[PDB]
């Protein structure tokens, strides 16, 4: 019937640079620690390759005059499966409006994850190139390298992440209340996001500071519209 | 900056002392230590004007290098910044906010007034604490007029000054209004600008 | 908030351990000796008995019933 | 009261450097972190460093680059047999791609990667990575 | 971060703070990127070229950016000493 | 009784004073006309009570701003006095003099003229 659809008018100055197609992927985005905004940046270099899997329902709930009011807390995790990975949560009315509204948000939380070698270069880094530790409300997780082959070893809520993020191989240790599934998945996702900042004797040459996009494109967004 | 054609000439220093930019407060910070050279023999203490001229040229470097002029924001909330800054914003192209800042500005893409800026100039820190602690959301860098007791957090370029709401707030938003525009090339250095710093200063009770 | 860490403190650490093991209840039931004394079995799984009698028990609320038992 | 003094220089160092400074004070010092600090400078973890006499046990002025990531001191000097070196560099150290255990042996004071090389063990001192 | 071959395996390489040397991750919204302009010297005016900066969160929050910059000037023709 | 008028009384009169300033006079009864006139107002209670607000604005505008309403005529007796004062031709001289304590902060500086000098009494501040 019809068709020529034309949404996703953007409402930033990074919408204008990524719309327009004069970005050319999240690698400067994160080059210059910008804040992605908006839900549709990384459905623009990612899509053709993000999965959505819900890791909980859980409904809380209030006590009122007369009632308790229940609402529900949906627990989302998204990624590729070669360096991306997000997770977000959010808390509605109903069990639907919950489920949309954090997939929006673990999209607009994606980070880069570096993965290394184990014991020699081989090429495809596989694990995680160091020993990394992530702490929320009282779960500490530690993540391990391992040997080509070994396949992740975790609980199995670590092990959808760590899937996700793209590692094959991993060891792993967790402590204090892992029960608790919100903790537990926030000290991972923590974990995984401390890797690409952990200085390592491999990244001790002296940076070249290029130009940010918003001194690249000062023109095409001077020009055009405000 | 180093060299001769930019050094402080003395009819400027004559200007500095008729405001009295010099004139510090009473405390201090750990951190404006070093612009301060003695303090008084009665409570104040006294900024060097040497190292208020080098911050003063490295903000007029920080504001020539943005393409756009356009954003390059400049705040004052209080009543002896107001006027100034919207001079400002005529002499060079830059977008005033004079009044009560409305929090989340920056970061917030519904509000009617969110606007995306590249860099921020400010007086007083320490009444403009909200335009600050928001800066530091959206990687924004920051240049402040501080004082003998004003708190560095989340500014990059302090240049010394009374501000204490004086004809010294008004000169030092002149004084830097001149040297952006002469060395982005707008005015010819060493001819006096036609404009008066008068233009600048505060409305006390009128007549 | 002290643990001794020197290289020749062995005795201590060795000692004091070996006490504080009879702080934890199962293993503290496993060498006193007085449950297994005590326990109506001989510490075997299972045992033959004769039936004297038969009584019922009433269970413990909320949920309520007659258990049907045997007293041997 | 000051028992061991390679343990005050190592973690007076490591509170510095995570907040930030540039150079940093020991005191007192001795052969031993002198010799320490070297094998932690040829390998490039520190800049170059400055001893000042005062006629007592000197004090020591470090340059400080931020490539350091943490050094420490295992306390009692426990023996290690390069058989037994593996399980202690899989404790300690975070990859196996970097860092390193300094220990003392009869051929002088080295990191681990050496000893195995001159075929020794010795007494464990601490690591850095 | 290469292997056996060369070829960098490496989604990108974040830069660091030009103060205190540790990468800047891609969630710091306090780190920096501050530009300062050249001037020509004889007419003291801007002319292309300009000097680029980067800072971290962690030492702009505890109040030292400033005189960080200040240092990173003074290393430069952007202040030459005697300040 | 009450007489508080709710806040759709209160901005329709801010908006009409807005557009419509040199129509609104200082009467009601020819308010009361201009406002059924210029907007449509779908009842009789609620013009009156709209161009009754009217009225004291008007009444209150015929002495400085409010800060509620930007009309055309008072903006540019401010536009006025921040163009300039009707106070001097002259800057705020250079012509002025400090006392000691500068004369050092300025001889490491190079300055040389128009100046004094006194040193201040012998405690600080009592
Ligand atoms: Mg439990
Ligand atoms: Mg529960
Ligand atoms: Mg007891
Ligand atoms: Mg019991
Ligand atoms: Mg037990
Ligand atoms: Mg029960």
């Amino acid at each position: 019937g019809k068709a020529e659809d034309k949404e996703w008018l953007p409402v930033t100055k990074l919408g204008r640079l990524v719309k327009d197609v004069k970005i050319k992927s999240l690698e400067e985005i994160y080059l210059f620690s910008l804040p992605i905004k908006e839900s549709e940046i990384i459905d623009f270099f990612l899509g053709a390759a993000l999965k959505d899997e819900v890791l909980k329902i859980m409904p809380v709930q209030k006590q009122t005059r007369a009632a308790q009011r229940t609402r529900f807390k949906a627990f989302v995790a998204i990624g590729d499966y070669n360096g991306h990975v997000g997770l977000g949560v959010k808390c509605s009315k109903e069990v639907a409006t919950a489920i949309r509204g954090a997939i929006i948000l673990a999209k607009l939380s994606i980070v880069p994850v570096r993965r290394g070698y184990w014991g020699n270069k081989i090429g495809k880094p596989h694990t995680v190139p160091c020993k990394v530790t992530g702490r929320c409300g009282s779960v500490l997780v530690h993540l391990i390298p391992a040997p080509r082959g070994t396949g992740i070893v975790s609980a199995p809520v670590p092990k959808k992440l760590l899937l996700m993020a793209g590692i094959d191989d991993c060891y792993t240790s967790a402590w204090s209340c892992t029960a608790t599934l919100g903790n537990f998945a926030k000290a991972t996702f923590d974990a995984i996001s401390k890797t690409y900042s952990y200085l390592t004797p491999d990244l001790w040459k002296e940076t070249v500071f290029t130009k940010s996009p918003y001194q690249e494109f000062t023109d095409h967004l001077v020009k055009t519209h405000t | 900056g180093a060299l001769d054609v930019l050094q402080m000439k003395e009819e400027d220093v004559l200007k500095f002392l008729a405001a009295g930019t010099h004139l510090g407060g009473t405390n201090l910070d750990f951190q404006m230590e070093q612009y301060i050279y003695k303090r008084k023999s009665d409570g104040i203490y006294i900024i060097n004007l040497k190292r208020t001229w080098e911050k003063l040229l490295l903000a007029a470097r920080a504001i020539v290098a943005i393409e756009n002029p356009a954003d390059v924001s400049v705040i004052s909330s209080r009543n002896t910044g107001q006027r100034a800054v919207l001079k400002f914003a005529a002499a060079t192209g830059a977008t005033p906010i004079a009044g009560r800042f409305t929090p989340g500005t920056f970061t917030n893409q519904i509000q009617a007034a969110f606007r995306e800026p590249r860099l921020l100039v400010v007086t007083d820190p320490r009444a403009d604490h909200q335009p600050l602690t928001e800066a530091s959301y959206v990687n924004l860098p920051t240049i402040a007029l501080c004082n003998t007791d004003s708190p560095l957090r989340y500014v990059d370029i302090a240049i010394p000054c009374n501000n204490k709401g004086a004809h010294s707030v008004g000169l030092m938003w002149w004084m830097l209004a001149r040297e952006v525009l002469r060395m982005r090339g707008t005015i010819s250095r060493e001819h006096p600008w036609e404009v008066m710093p008068d233009l600048y200063f505060y409305r006390d009770p009128e007549e | 908030m002290g643990k001794c860490r020197g290289l020749r403190t062995a005795r201590k650490l060795r000692s004091h351990r070996r006490d504080q093991k009879w702080h934890d209840k199962q293993y503290k039931k496993a060498h006193l000796g007085t449950a297994l004394k005590a326990n109506p079995f001989g510490g075997a799984s299972h045992a033959k008995g004769i039936v004297l009698e038969k009584v019922g028990v009433e269970a413990k609320q909320p949920n309520s019933a007659i258990r049907k038992c045997v007293r041997v | 009261v000051r028992m061991n003094v390679l343990a005050d220089a190592l973690k007076s160092i490591n509170n510095a450097e995570k907040r930030g400074k540039r150079q940093v004070l020991i005191r007192p010092c001795s052969k031993v972190i002198v010799r320490f600090l070297t094998v932690m400078m040829k390998h490039g973890y520190i800049g170059e460093f400055e001893i000042i006499d005062d006629h007592r046990a000197g004090k020591i002025v470090v340059n400080l680059t931020g490539r350091l990531n943490k050094c420490g001191v295992i306390s009692p000097r426990f023996d290690v047999q390069l058989k037994d070196l593996e399980k202690w560099q899989n404790n300690l150290l975070p990859s196996r791609q970097f860092g390193f255990i300094v220990l003392t042996t009869s051929a002088g004071i080295m990191d681990h990667e050496e000893a195995r090389r001159k075929h020794t063990g010795g007494k464990i001192l601490g690591f850095f990575f | 971060m290469q292997n056996d071959a060369g070829e960098f395996v490496d989604l990108y390489v974040p830069r660091k703070c030009s103060a205190s040397n540790r990468i800047i991750g891609a969630k710091d919204h306090a780190s920096i990127q501050m530009n300062v302009a050249e001037v020509d010297k004889v007419t003291g005016r801007f002319n292309g070229q300009f000097k680029t900066y980067a800072i971290c969160g962690a030492i702009r929050r505890m109040g030292e950016s400033d005189d960080s910059i200040l240092r990173l000037a003074k290393a430069d023709g952007i202040v030459s000493k005697n300040f | 009784m009450g007489r508080v008028r709710t806040k759709t009384v209160k901005k329709a009169a801010r908006v009409i004073i807005e557009k419509y300033y040199t129509r609104l006079g200082n009467d009601f009864h020819t308010n009361k006309r201009v406002c059924e006139e210029i907007a449509i107002i779908p009842s009789k209670k609620l013009r009156n009570k709209i161009a009754g607000y009217v009225t004291h604005l008007m009444k209150r505008i015929q002495r400085g701003p409010v800060r509620g309403i930007s009309i055309k005529l008072q903006e540019e007796e401010r536009e006025r006095r921040d163009n300039y004062v009707p106070e001097v031709s002259a800057l705020d001289q250079e012509i002025i003099e400090v006392d000691p304590d500068t004369k050092e902060m300025l001889k490491l500086l190079d300055f040389g003229s128009l100046s004094n000098l006194q040193v201040t009494q012998p405690t600080v501040g009592m």
